[PDB]
């Protein structure tokens, strides 16, 4: 009831809090189901594994920013349409001041 | 044409080298004490203190950063024949960590560089007892592994090395190697050897012979898609070599690639044993220092002719 | 104009392009020009002012555009690259 009501009223951080620190098995659960995203790389088409960020066959980091050119251990964000992305404050940014896919290849992901 | 500035950084004990990232916003010194202090620039331009720890039982004669793709990753030589890697760990106070000790040398070990980017993450030392090692990591991710890839035998003292910091398609790795011996025979100096695809062995593809006095420093220029590569020699008098290939034959190719060796500046300003040399980022400008207590700036001129454009003092007093 | 071709190539002044234009004469007087000052941003803005596909698949001209690139990444000139 409590969760139902929070999310009503559209607060979401509490609501991952309480689920976060719930003493209840099924709700403790409740937010571990299908949260897990699998990514491989466009070079090789092979998925990659689960704590690194190097292509085991390429032999190339697959995580470079498009922006700043440096390789990306923790949040990333990508674009459905182009398949491009990196650091999210930095393509943030970029998006806040121009509306190009950075590696310049002509999609306007966010159109106009 | 150049200014000097003192910078507002305290050190207790002599200064052996110092060396800058990639960026130029960290900056790397090893004291007289076996001690590494690592410095930071804030934005409004001011140094900061970082690190400091003792590293080796000898002394520590330099220390060079890693291209960041692989991480924040030091390399220091040291006299008691020991060549460390450090890595920074933080967790925000930083932590840095030994990572993996190269003992393989049986003199002091005396230099050490890292090699191009686009090579992967190799590792070159040469020692005193006329021996180049170069190693690889064959995981970036685990700088723990090392593995001894090369060794090559000099048969004299090496001094210092520098690598050739061209990235074309078309030139096969170089490694260039100097000595200081003074031995009252007139014999070369300055090798060079060209890795062969063929046998994926290294061979000596040209020596200077025209360099007989001991030699202290040696630095290639970057390449800045040129066609031809630029070598800078510290003697007791600064010399400059450009190396030109040559068109190799369709009919079969062989070897070492002929080079042909022309000598284009010669300055003896120093009137003294020269001790540093280095190249800015665009291979325009050189910096020299020798034991006259003065640094010198040479620059090219609209004739195509090196002439020197700046010279300063230890002291920072201008000329 | 082979006389003058050749000798404003070997020398590498700029003023030639009009003589040799965007092919491969032009290639070798730039990559004299380069040779002589050092500059590549010049030279990778010229070269792609509409040359031909042949033109633009040289292997030079690919090398002083990525030096180029690294050199604007050196500076942390990001947005500008
Ligand atoms: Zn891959
Ligand atoms: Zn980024
Ligand atoms: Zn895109
Ligand atoms: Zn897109």
């Amino acid at each position: 009831s409590y969760i139902d009501l929070l999310q009503r009223f559209r607060l979401w951080n509490v609501s991952n809090e309480v689920v976060k620190l719930s003493t209840s098995r099924a709700v403790s659960c409740l937010n571990q189901a299908s949260t897990t995203l699998h990514v491989n790389c466009s070079h090789c088409k092979r998925p990659m594994s689960s704590r690194g960020w190097v292509c085991d066959r390429c032999h190339r980091c697959a995580s470079m920013c498009a922006v700043c050119h440096h390789v990306v251990k923790g949040l990333f964000v990508w674009c459905q349409g182009c398949s491009h992305g990196g650091h999210l404050q930095h393509i943030m940014k970029w998006l806040e001041g121009s509306s190009h896919c950075p590696a310049g290849c002509g999609h306007l992901c966010e159109y106009s | 044409m150049f200014v000097a500035r003192s910078i507002a950084a305290d050190h207790k004990d002599l200064i052996h080298d110092v060396s800058f990232d990639f960026h130029g916003r960290r900056m790397a010194t090893c004291s007289s004490d076996q001690s590494v202090k690592v410095w930071d620039k804030s934005e409004s331009g001011d140094w900061h203190c970082t690190a400091s720890w003792k590293t080796h039982s000898g002394s520590v004669w330099r220390v060079t950063w890693a291209h960041p793709e692989f991480g924040q990753v030091l390399a220091s030589c040291s006299f008691d024949r020991t060549a460390a890697v450090w890595e920074e760990i933080v967790g925000g106070q930083s932590h840095w960590v030994k990572r993996t000790t190269l003992v393989d040398s049986r003199t002091s070990v005396t230099d050490v560089k890292f090699a191009p980017k686009h090579m992967g993450l190799m590792l070159a030392t040469c020692s005193a007892d006329g021996i180049v090692r170069i190693y690889e990591a064959p995981d970036v991710m685990n700088l723990s592994q090392w593995s001894l890839q090369h060794e090559i035998s000099c048969k004299l003292s090496c001094s210092c090395i520098s690598w050739n910091p061209s990235s074309s398609r078309a030139h096969s790795p170089m490694i260039a190697v100097g000595s200081d011996d003074s031995s009252p025979n007139a014999m070369a100096k300055v090798q060079i050897f060209e890795y062969n695809e063929n046998t994926r062995k290294y061979a000596k593809a040209e020596t200077l012979m025209t360099v007989t006095d001991p030699v202290h420093d040696i630095a290639f220029a970057p390449n800045l898609g040129r066609s031809f590569h630029i070598l800078a020699i510290a003697t007791k008098d600064v010399r400059i070599f450009t190396l030109k290939p040559v068109r190799k034959e369709l009919t079969s190719s062989g070897g070492p690639t002929k080079f042909e060796i022309h000598i284009v500046a010669q300055f003896d300003n120093h009137n003294s044993q020269v001790w540093r040399v280095s190249w800015n980022i665009t291979g325009t400008v050189l910096a020299s220092s020798g034991d006259d207590g003065c640094v010198r700036l040479w620059k090219a001129n609209y004739m195509d002719n090196w002439k020197c454009t700046g010279i300063l003092k230890g002291n920072g007093s201008p000329v | 104009i082979e006389k003058l071709t050749n000798e404003m190539k070997e020398a590498g002044n700029l003023e030639g392009i009009l003589l040799t234009g965007l092919t491969k004469d032009g290639v070798d007087l730039m990559e004299s020009y380069v040779d002589r000052t050092g500059d590549v941003q010049t030279a990778s803005y010229c070269m792609l002012q509409g040359s031909p596909l042949d033109v633009l698949k040289d292997e030079r001209v690919q090398y002083w555009i990525e030096n180029y690139r690294n050199l604007l990444d050196a500076w942390r000139f990001w947005h500008k690259r």
